[PDB]
RNA sequence: GGCUAAUCCCCCAUGUGGACCCGCCCCUUGGGGUGUGUCCAAAGGGCUUUGCCCGCUUCCGGAUGGGCCCGCGUCCCAUCAGCUAGUUGGUGGGGUAAUGGCCCACCAAGGCGACGACGGGUAGCCGGUCUGAGAGGAUGGCCGGCCACAGGGGCACUGAGACACGGGCCCCACUCCUACGGGAGGCAGCAGUUAGGAAUCUUCCGCAAUGGGCGCAAGCCUGACGGAGCGACGCCGCUUGGAGGAAGAAGCCCUUCGGGGUGUAAACUCCUGAACCCGGGACGAAACCCCCGACGAGGGGACUGACGGUACCGGGGUAAUAGCGCCGGCCAACUCCGUGCCAGCAGCCGCGGUAAUACGGAGGGCGCGAGCGUUACCCGGAUUCACUGGGCGUAAAGGGCGUGUAGGCGGCCUGGGGCGUCCCAUGUGAAAGACCACGGCUCAACCGUGGGGGAGCGUGGGAUACGCUCAGGCUAGACG
């Protein structure tokens, strides 16, 4: 069974982008879809779409990369350089609006989960709220 | 107490020309004009690439020996500059430049910083009226720094403020050769100062 | 360890072990010479290091090194110990302090005299 | 030697012998009253109870009992007497007790 | 018995007192109940005696008992002036 | 405010007294992970009104006996040994891990 | 044994009131009211003596100080695993200001423990402090708060308060007195002695100021306190001079014998002038008190400083302490001589057996300076106990395998609760210290005023994504 589905999805994305897949499926869950919406809005992915596989609900995650490069290993730069779960089961992490970390001096982001809904560190800092520090992306 | 001892030798070791004296360190004498190399037996042999330490060390030594202040005081000042708002490098220079002895040296009341120190020590200098004799006293913006009424007749002070007729003064200062008064307008900036010092290196020396 | 294990067992604080039982966590300790031997170095060194068995006020009878070019320590000398191993002589973990008690300071010493407790020469005379 | 506030110990002894006595009367009479209520002897039991009440309130007058202590005494006394009398099936014959 | 008195706070040869409310049994420099003024015996500065009579008037209204000096200062501050 | 607590009656083996097992969670001061932790209070039950398995509220009270400083305020949800069960088994394991051993 | 006063003690009365039993009402653990019954007061003294002061009695309220109770927090060892019989609860009683096994009698058979009971070791706890980028680590000395103790052990008396450091009783140890029967002591108060130790001060001055006790007051007591003394023990400030002065003295050192260095350093000239002398001389002290006024408000007057003849001010005035460590790398600073695995050095690597920048000295040099260096201990570097922030195929490290208890963790959709979590407001977070500003001492150290922030916890209100919980549904896990 999946001990932690969020971490799962973040990893599928991590793994798929390291080999440059175009799409990539992750078992569907509202919360997951919520996180994904931020990923898209923040321009980390091309977007996503609800799809059915073997009769079960998944989420095609359309990945995106930089352009082709020069010299050896012309592999594209990543759009998602880093993506790591923070709050995890058996070890939860909650921050107050004044403890929300600033990822890579703002070049990166963080995704909290507040009672005002899933937000990025900025969106959260704005609505002036804190919550479970779900993950850090940059 | 402060250093004491051959000075135009520190100049030699420090490489740069420090003006730890008056008239002479202008004459074609101040050793840097004769033997611009460090003192002692090996002063002339080839020099090995200095270590990062040596570099930072010397830089501090230089900046410090210019104001002829001890390491103790020099250090404390640094820590203060370090603690205030604003670029430590500049700030530090500002505080050193705010020492009474220095300002008296800056106004021409004294030929050299040492001489300035002694002037202050022997109560020949006054700050806003009351006389002050603490070479370490910190002059603030607005203070008028004059020569002692009683002392205004001292040959030396005469000779000095005389040669001052003509000479200009730092843009953070103002001199009234007339009544032998001077005024501390504002804290000099790094741009105002032209010390042969790389403050970045000194800040680093204390990083370690 | 998993975070759960850390909660159950936690980390163990490191304990510091003294290398100088001069008891009373003292800076120095006085005692009396018992034997004032000569000892040979180890591994690659050769010389006749001057050692001394000292019965401390701390109740310990230990071996101490006697620094300097020469000394005046007899069987019941009485002196101050300061601690400091002597790499070449295993077992020797303290130095005797010259210039204190019956331990005369090095004679003729002109340099690092602070150590070797020899007063400043009267050249100033 | 001799710190004249030796007078203090001097006084203390006298004060002690003073309270010591008042408290004995109190105890004694209380028992007396209780013992009677037990017997069922209405009048006399109550009568004695009044002396008891009195000496108690009086001990609290100075510093031999004061306030609560005395209040506690009085309640526990009227308590026991009432009960013992009622149990004995005895009618409160005047004096004391707001029956 | 709570009082309004002076507590030493200067430094050797540089005395500075805090007019204070505290139980008479406290050390003179121990835990007071409330500070209600300050006093510089040597007038080293123009403002060498502040008092906040509002509060003084209160403590006095509740049994506070000033030291002879505390009162002198409280008075000087108009704490008692009824006019 | 007199402290109010919620726990399960894990023992009605006494006269006018019930043992209430109050539980509480909280972050670990250094490791942060939330950790459960519990305690048993001997609440006063004048009317032997509470039975083994009740989930009662305990109220801070004036000492009743050494050890008794709480009174049963009100019942929250009756019967549920699922909770009592835990407790007893935890207990049962004890007499075991001493000189010889416990169970699975 | 005899006499005697009082604000000493007792009896009667007055009962504003208060206490107790009982009843009733409102409140809700023993809060407040009310009725009958019972019960309980006091002391006087001074006068500018028919009034004013000081005091006394009962009661309610305040203020201050305090007891008790509860949640959470508070080191090491599991080579300490089971502990408990006043022990856990109950009923009645004792005891107290008061709850309570606090104590007792009877009754019940309970209470605690791996979320670590019990036992052992160590230790006053805190505000703080030291270190650290922080998280954390270490620490609790000065100062402030709380606790505990007063030669060791036990006990109570008197009081509003004590189980009472300079009060009492008993036992113990030790010391002193004794006619041997019996007595006397307790510096962990100030100073001091002695002992132990590497090591820790004056048998000082004053009660002037601040604070305290008693007194109507004058005033008395105050080794509390304010000061001075001694110790670079720490921190801050300051001096041993300033300018000129040779392509360069002497001495010493090096040399390729040409020369080079110490060095503008000195000599020397001029200049200033710490010390030291002379003169003046303080803030800290205005109240209590007296007078006018009402003993009020207010106004006027008087007395008073240990520090100190000190600080500070003015005049005069002498060129007038420098030391310690280091120079192989780490690490800033190199040469000659002596020595010859010796004598010695040493934080680590290592250096010394005839060319040693590493041993000793010398010349020179680097560092800091009334200090410098050593030893000891704490934090750091050490992400080397890793929460931030580590690891385990071969480097230390996977349990010989399984079954499975506690526990930790938990797929998808909906709803309720709102425990975790998040938000706002509010209370608390003393002072000191820490941060900032202004200010006082010629600066600073040090100190005054003001400002700012502050974890945690209490209360009120709100949110519901996630964790939780309850209820319902699903089939992708699982099982059949
Ligand atoms: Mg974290
Ligand atoms: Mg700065
Ligand atoms: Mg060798
Ligand atoms: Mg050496
Ligand atoms: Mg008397
Ligand atoms: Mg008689
Ligand atoms: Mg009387
Ligand atoms: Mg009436
Ligand atoms: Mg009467
Ligand atoms: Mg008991
Ligand atoms: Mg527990
Ligand atoms: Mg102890
Ligand atoms: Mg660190
Ligand atoms: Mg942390
Ligand atoms: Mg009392
Ligand atoms: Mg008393
Ligand atoms: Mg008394
Ligand atoms: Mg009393
Ligand atoms: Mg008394
Ligand atoms: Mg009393
Ligand atoms: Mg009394
Ligand atoms: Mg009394
Ligand atoms: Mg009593
Ligand atoms: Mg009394
Ligand atoms: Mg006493
Ligand atoms: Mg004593
Ligand atoms: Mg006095
Ligand atoms: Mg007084
Ligand atoms: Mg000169
Ligand atoms: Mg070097
Ligand atoms: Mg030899
Ligand atoms: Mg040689
Ligand atoms: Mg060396
Ligand atoms: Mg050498
Ligand atoms: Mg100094
Ligand atoms: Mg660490
Ligand atoms: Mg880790
Ligand atoms: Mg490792
Ligand atoms: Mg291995
Ligand atoms: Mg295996
Ligand atoms: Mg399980
Ligand atoms: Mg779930
Ligand atoms: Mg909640
Ligand atoms: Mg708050
Ligand atoms: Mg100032
Ligand atoms: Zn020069």
């Amino acid at each position: 069974m999946l001990t932690d589905p969020i971490a799962d999805m973040l990893t599928r994305i991590r793994n798929a982008t390291r080999v440059y897949k175009e799409s990539t499926d992750v078992p569907a869950s509202r919360f997951k879809e919520e996180i994904l919406r931020i990923l898209a809005r923040e321009g980390f992915i091309k977007g996503y779409e609800r799809v059915d596989v073997d009769g079960k609900p998944y989420l095609r995650v359309y990945l995106k990369y930089g352009p082709r490069r020069q010299g050896p290993d012309p592999r594209p730069e990543q759009v998602i350089h880093h993506i790591r779960r923070i709050s995890k089961p058996g070890r939860r992490v909650y921050v107050g609006v004044k403890e929300i970390p600033r990822v890579r001096r703002g070049l990166g982001i963080a995704i909290l989960s507040t009672s005002k809904g899933v937000l990025t560190d900025r969106e959260a800092r704005k609505l002036g709220v804190g919550g479970e520090l779900i993950c850090e992306v940059w | 107490g402060r250093y004491i001892g051959p000075v135009c030798r520190l100049c030699r070791r420090e490489g740069v020309k420090l003006y730890l004296k008056g008239e002479r360190c202008y004459s074609p004498k101040c050793a840097m004009e004769r033997r611009p190399y460090p003192p002692g037996q090996h002063g002339q042999k080839r020099a090995r690439r200095p270590s990062d330490y040596a570099v930072r060390l010397r830089e501090k030594q230089k900046l410090r020996r210019i104001y002829g202040i001890s390491e103790r005081q020099f250090r404390n000042l640094f820590e203060e500059a370090s603690k205030k708002k604003g670029v430590t490098g500049s700030v530090f220079l500002g505080l050193l430049e705010s020492r009474l002895d220095n300002v008296v040296y800056r106004l021409g009341f004294a030929v050299s910083r040492r001489q300035a120190r002694q002037l202050v020590r022997h109560g020949h200098i006054t700050v806003n009226g009351r006389r002050v004799d603490l070479p370490s006293y910190r002059v603030r913006p607005g203070d008028e720094i004059a020569v002692a009424e009683k002392s205004r007749n001292l040959e030396l002070i005469r000779q000095n403020l005389e040669a001052m007729k003509g000479r200009k003064v730092g843009p953070w200062l103002s001199l009234d050769v007339e009544g032998m008064k001077g005024k501390f307008l504002r804290l000099p900036d790094r741009e105002d100062l032209a010390l042969p010092v790389q403050e970045n290196l000194v800040i680093e020396f204390y990083s370690r | 360890p998993t975070i759960n294990q850390l909660v159950r067992k936690g980390r163990e604080k490191v304990r510091k072990k003294s290398k100088v039982p001069a008891l009373k966590g003292a800076p120095f300790r006085r005692g009396v010479c018992t034997v004032v031997r000569t000892v040979t170095p180890k591994k690659p060194n050769s010389a006749l290091r001057k050692v001394a068995k000292v019965r401390l006020t701390s109740g310990y009878e230990v071996t101490a090194y006697i620094p300097g070019e020469g000394h005046n320590l007899q069987e019941h000398s009485v002196v101050l110990i300061r601690g400091g191993r002597v790499k070449d002589l295993p077992g020797v973990r303290y130095h005797i302090v010259r210039g204190v008690y019956d331990a005369a300071g090095v004679k003729d010493r002109k340099k690092s005299r602070s150590k070797y407790g020899t007063k400043k020469p009267k050249e100033a005379a | 030697r001799n710190l004249s506030a030796l007078k203090r110990h001097r006084q203390s002894l006298k004060r002690r012998l003073r309270n010591k006595a008042k408290k004995s009367a109190i105890k004694t009479l209380s028992k007396k009253a209780v013992q009677l209520a037990q017997e069922g002897k209405a009048e006399e039991a109550l009568k004695i109870m009044r002396k008891a009440e009195s000496l108690i309130d009086k001990a609290a007058k100075g510093s031999t009992l004061h306030k609560n202590a005395a209040a506690r005494r009085k309640s526990r006394l009227m308590r026991k007497v009432r009960q013992l009398l009622e149990a004995a099936g005895a009618p409160l014959i005047g004096g004391g007790l707001s029956a | 018995m709570v009082k309004i008195r002076l507590a030493r706070f200067g430094s050797k040869h540089n005395p500075h007192y805090r007019i204070v409310v505290t139980d008479a049994r406290r050390k003179r420099d121990g835990k007071y109940i409330e500070k209600i003024g300050y006093y510089d015996p040597r007038k080293t500065t123009p403002d060498w005696l502040k008092v906040d009579v509002e509060r003084a008037r209160y403590w006095l209204s509740v049994g506070a008992q000033p030291t002879d000096t505390a009162r002198r200062l409280l008075r000087q501050a108009g704490v008692f002036r009824q006019e | 405010p007199k402290k109010v607590l919620t726990g399960v009656v894990v023992s009605d083996k006494m006269q006018k007294t019930v043992t209430v097992l109050v539980e509480r969670q909280f972050p670990h001061p250094l490791y942060g992970k939330v950790i459960k932790r519990s305690k048993k209070y001997l609440a006063h039950d004048p009317e032997e009104k509470y039975k083994l398995g009740d989930v009662v509220e305990i109220i801070e009270s004036r000492p009743i006996s050494k050890r008794k400083r709480f009174r049963v305020l009100r019942l929250v949800e009756s019967g549920r040994m699922d909770l009592v069960e835990k407790y007893l088994i935890r207990r049962q394991n004890y007499q075991s891990l001493s000189k010889r051993g416990g169970k699975a």
